[PDB]
């Protein structure tokens, strides 16, 4: 997961 | 937004729909080309090509169960097309590039159209 | 094999999945939430999730053009997981977290449940 | 395009  | 993203989501789904492809499952469209027939479903067709798109947003087209393709159209072209719809991977090779490409631009797959074009642009 | 393999592909199919589903185009199943609708692919539904793939892999249910969910399950945390097939974006806050994740493990969505949990873990 |  990550900050798009 | 304030979203999170998971980067792999897309590809899982695409992994996803080409395993209901393998094992024909809510394929719900036959493509004839050169009396060879091809099961897909008509979602992805239309996501990866120009061509499915119009075909498929057609008031009369849309439930058709078979599509059948120009007689010009290669079967092994469209194979390997078909294949990159539900994977992003392209079988490009000397011997099938012409018909690769050729099929690309009757499918309405830019992207293809582009690479295709770039990999005869270097052997010449 | 020798291919070669378009990055941008699978995110480029599933942006054109959502377009389709936002303009209502080939959707061919009605999620009812505690009265709450929610059309969509099944196709998609089933790439996503572990409960819609077993619903349309069953032979009765596959031909349903309705599917109710379980009375417990919240319309919000049912919107919020089908936004985030259609996009890898999950619109996740400490307000529905709970509903979040609760939807999550009935839809049997591995990956969501995973940063749920991750995220209650470091707020206690 | 890549190589995979
Ligand atoms: O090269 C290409 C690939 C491609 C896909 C589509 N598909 C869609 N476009 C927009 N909203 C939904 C969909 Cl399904 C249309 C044109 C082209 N041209
Ligand atoms: O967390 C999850 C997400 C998910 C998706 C599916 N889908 C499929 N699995 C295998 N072949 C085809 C499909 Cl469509 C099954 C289980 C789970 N569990
Ligand atoms: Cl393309
Ligand atoms: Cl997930």
């Amino acid at each position: 997961w990550v900050i798009p | 937004d304030s979203c999170i993203q998971f980067t792999r989501h897309a590809s899982d789904v695409l992994l996803n729909l080409n395993r209901l492809r393998s094992r024909d499952i809510l394929t719900d469209v036959v493509i004839v080309v050169s009396r060879e027939q091809f099961r897909a479903h008509k979602t992805v067709l239309m996501a990866c090509s120009g061509l499915f798109y119009s075909i498929f947003t057609d008031q009369l087209k849309c439930n058709l169960s078979v599509i059948n393709l120009d007689p010009e159209i290669n079967p092994e072209g469209f194979c390997i097309l078909l294949d990159f719809m539900y994977t992003s991977r392209l079988n490009l090779r000397e011997g099938n590039i012409m018909a690769v490409m050729a099929t690309a631009m009757y499918l309405q797959m830019e992207h293809v159209v582009d690479t295709c074009r770039k990999f005869i642009k270097a052997s010449e």
